[PDB]
């Protein structure tokens, strides 16, 4: 049995009939479901059926697999090797104008997408008819609008990078805020330089894991997951580590921004050789995360640390992304009355990777400057 | 920054719970209450074990099972275990009253909450 | 390939030697240390290897990509051949040869800067020492712009494996169609040159059978994986 | 077997540290007939 969903809602919310600036508040969010359950003994009729629950066949997306395992219609086998499955996709796109002056619109966007599938094998218990769940694990997708300009003009090259000093700086912060929360305050954290920990001999493999940072939590190094992605967003969001929030996804959506001026040529360039004059710029920005899934070593036995001493996590990715986009950075285009139009334009990117697989950050910047003229000479005579 | 402190939570648990069944433990400077049931014929911080444990909360409910001899490397285990184990030889059975600092923290995991007291029944078979 | 004991500029008729081929795995640690030299990644603030691994510097860092950046600096820095020694530090390592110029032998010489022959002027732009120059205006002329590096087949590791089949050619002054694997001898007679003269000259066209190896070093069995050939010269006892 | 890489080196595993570096791979086994292109590959810079 399959189910799906395929919620919708759309809302213009008209502002209109000092917070007046606000025209349209447009919000869309979309919401994709789906349930596979294999396994489902009993049969249809002919008009349909309304067995496992009368909500399902209609998208509930409830929890029926209890219910149907103990109504007795699951599969009784106690080797299934049939999954359960479910997916869901949150979609929200809310969108504003403001009209603070009469020649300057802007335009907010608002953008967070979730993506969610969990997948899991059963059995059936043949006494009091239990549904048993075996290895459920989850995969998914995230990504979310925010706002990374607070760094996006330090000077960042082969020599130097003060976003990258504030990525390295802020490691430990994070594994001493990660401590706390781990270790209660109750004793003192241990760390790999202390009496309890010291650093081992030559011999020992985590002699250099141990070296390489004495002074952090013992399950909180500098190359740990948990410790270095909060340490990247608030290091390339602009954000103080020792307040930044260090969960993996993001809840509020952070506005991207088009502001559009047409009121320079509203001041004195009437008459002033100028018959057209605008200013434009833009600001996108998004933080992804492509691939989270759940960890099978994050469980409840007592192994806690991994080879690289790090605690285990519960959830992990591969990559993340920053991407960040000015397009464009600055736009000028004017026309004179002498018929020379000029429409220059200024463009710039950043598509920061923090990669886990081997902590490494692929920072690709990009810089663009367009310039176009047009001029008519009038009546040259061969 | 919400962090919960569970030190004396533990301590006085624990001291509740040897008082409700008679049982003696000894205490370590680190806050681990430990009773060696029996020993064998000790395992370091580098070492690979076998282990039959089994750990549940005050209640009676076991959070983790191991009816067969599972292997660790002692070094990735709880500081409670890192503290345990040691103590004894192969074939020798410890029960540990590991505390929320030395077990899982004062956040958890899946069906451990924070500031939580694990109680383990461990029987070293293999230090191999 | 050209008969040279038959034209003007022929080698002596006592010349003779030996040309080896080989087809297989063939080790690309061409000074043999156990280590990939890459020299885009020396420098005076690069990490190197600590202890200095018996031919120079080679740098510590994992290998990202084989290509020098456009700082003449660095270039300067970086491109100093497979030893990875500027031509003033070759003297602690190449110890017989300290008091030269060229301790190691590596540098090279574009073949518009040399003087002489045509020959002489080649003689010198292979080394790999100073053969990455920034500016192709420079009297030295690069002749390449990558970076010398240990690996040939650009698969990022270095091989290390010596399985390989050998074949062999011998060059003698008085060579014939049947035997030394030649097949075919075209023997031209008038030859215009641009001095005004003639010369005779002897082309000789070899075609060794790759399925009849003269010999067999390391374990290799089949030609399912054949990565590398090598070439060398053998033998001779003067310029040839 | 005994190629567990989270056993490496423990008590009678066939790995060293070794094994984890490219330049030290071949002296990262325990065992005596071990080569390059039928035990084991090495790559230094793999994509996945």
């Amino acid at each position: 049995i399959q189910n799906s969903n395929s919620n919708t809602l759309t809302t213009t919310l008209n502002m209109n009939t000092v917070l007046t600036s606000i025209k349209n508040v447009q919000i869309n969010y979309t919401k994709n479901s789906g349930t596979v359950l294999p396994g489902y003994t009993p049969s249809v009729g002919f008009l349909g059926t309304s067995k496992p629950s009368l909500g399902f066949v209609f998208g509930s997306q409830d929890d029926v697999r209890y219910e149907a395992a103990k109504r007795g219609w699951l599969t009784t086998y106690q080797d299934f090797n049939q999954s359960f499955t479910q997916v869901s996709n949150k979609l929200l796109k809310v969108t504003a104008n403001i009209d603070l002056l009469p020649d300057l619109k802007v335009d907010l966007s608002m953008d967070r997408s979730y993506s969610e599938n969990t997948s899991e094998q059963y059995s059936v218990d043949p006494s009091t008819n239990e549904y048993k769940p075996l290895s459920p694990y989850t995969y998914g997708m995230f990504s979310i609008s925010t706002v990374m300009i607070k760094t996006a003009f330090s000077p960042s090259d082969e020599t130097q990078s003060a976003a990258f000093d504030d990525f390295r700086s802020n490691r430990l912060i994070i594994a001493n805020r990660l401590a706390e929360g781990h270790y209660g305050s109750g004793v003192a954290i241990p760390r790999y330089g202390d009496a309890n920990n010291p650093i081992p001999a030559e011999t020992d493999p985590n002699y250099a894991v141990y070296t390489a940072n004495q002074g952090y939590p013992i399950g909180y190094t500098k190359s740990n997951q948990a410790v270095l992605l909060p340490a990247f967003l608030a290091a390339y969001t602009g954000s103080d580590a020792s307040s930044s929030s260090t969960n993996i996804f993001r809840s509020f959506p952070i506005p991207n921004w088009s502001i559009k001026y047409n009121g320079l040529m509203r001041y004195k360039y009437f008459k002033d050789k100028f018959k057209r004059f605008s200013l434009q710029h833009n600001y996108r920005a998004s933080y992804t995360i492509n691939q989270f899934r759940s960890n099978f070593d994050y469980n409840s036995s007592p192994k806690v640390q991994d080879v690289n001493t790090n605690f285990y996590n519960e959830i992990i990715m591969s990559n993340v992304n920053l991407v960040e986009q000015f397009s464009p950075l600055i736009r000028m285009d004017f026309e004179l009355k002498s018929s020379l139009r000029v429409l220059s334009e200024i463009k710039k990117d950043r598509a920061l990777s923090m990669s886990f697989d081997n902590n490494l950050l692929t920072e690709v910047k990009g810089m663009e400057y367009i310039i176009g003229l047009g001029y008519r000479f009038k009546d040259v005579i061969f | 920054d919400e962090v919960k402190d569970y030190t004396a939570e533990n301590e006085k648990e624990i001291v509740d719970y040897l008082a409700q069944n008679n049982l003696t433990a000894q205490r370590t400077n680190s806050g681990l209450y430990y009773i060696i049931t029996k020993e064998g014929s000790h395992p370091t911080l580098n070492s690979n074990i076998t282990v039959i444990y089994k750990g549940y909360f005050t209640n009676g409910k076991v959070f983790d099972e191991s009816t067969e001899g599972v292997s660790y490397s002692l070094r990735t285990l709880i500081p409670g275990w890192k503290e345990g184990i040691p103590l004894l030889k192969s074939g020798g059975e410890i029960q540990l009253f590991v505390p929320a600092h030395l077990g899982y923290g004062s956040n958890g995991n899946k069906t451990v909450p924070g500031g939580a007291v694990l109680i383990f029944e461990i029987t070293l078979v293999s230090v191999n | 390939v050209l008969d040279p004991y038959v034209g003007n500029g022929e080698s002596p008729a006592t010349n003779a030697g030996k040309i080896y081929f080989n087809l297989g795995e063939i080790s690309e640690d061409v000074l043999k240390d156990g280590r990939k030299q890459y020299e885009n990644g020396l420098g005076p603030d690069q990490v190197m290897v600590n202890p200095q691994p018996l031919w120079g510097d080679v740098p510590a860092s994992q290998s990202l990509i084989y290509a020098f950046d456009t700082n003449p600096d660095n270039r300067k820095n970086q491109d100093v051949g497979l030893d990875g020694l500027p031509s003033s530090r070759e003297g602690s390592i190449y110890t017989n040869y300290a008091g030269e110029a060229d301790p190691a032998g590596d540098d090279y010489t574009y073949y518009l800067n040399a003087d002489g022959g045509v020959l002489e002027r080649y003689k010198n732009y292979n080394g790999t020492e100073g053969n990455s120059a920034v500016s192709i205006n420079d009297p030295n002329r690069g002749s390449t712009t990558l970076p010398d590096v240990e690996d040939i087949n650009r698969d990022n590791t270095m091989s290390t494996i010596n399985a390989y089949y050998e074949y062999s050619i011998d060059v003698k002054p008085g060579m014939q169609v049947g035997e030394n694997y030649i097949t075919d001898i075209r023997e031209v007679t008038n030859v215009d040159l641009p001095n005004g003269g003639t010369t005779n000259a002897r082309w000789i066209q070899f075609k060794i059978p790759v399925s009849q190896p003269q010999n067999t070093i390391g374990n290799i069995t089949d030609f399912r994986s054949i990565r590398f050939m090598r070439m060398f010269m053998t033998g001779f006892n003067s310029q040839m | 077997n005994k190629y567990d890489p989270a056993t490496i080196g423990q008590a009678g595993s066939f790995l060293n540290s070794n094994i984890r570096e490219i330049v030290t791979a071949k002296s990262g086994f325990n065992n005596t007939n071990v080569s390059e292109a039928t035990d084991y590959s090495v790559l230094e810079n793999a994509r996945k």
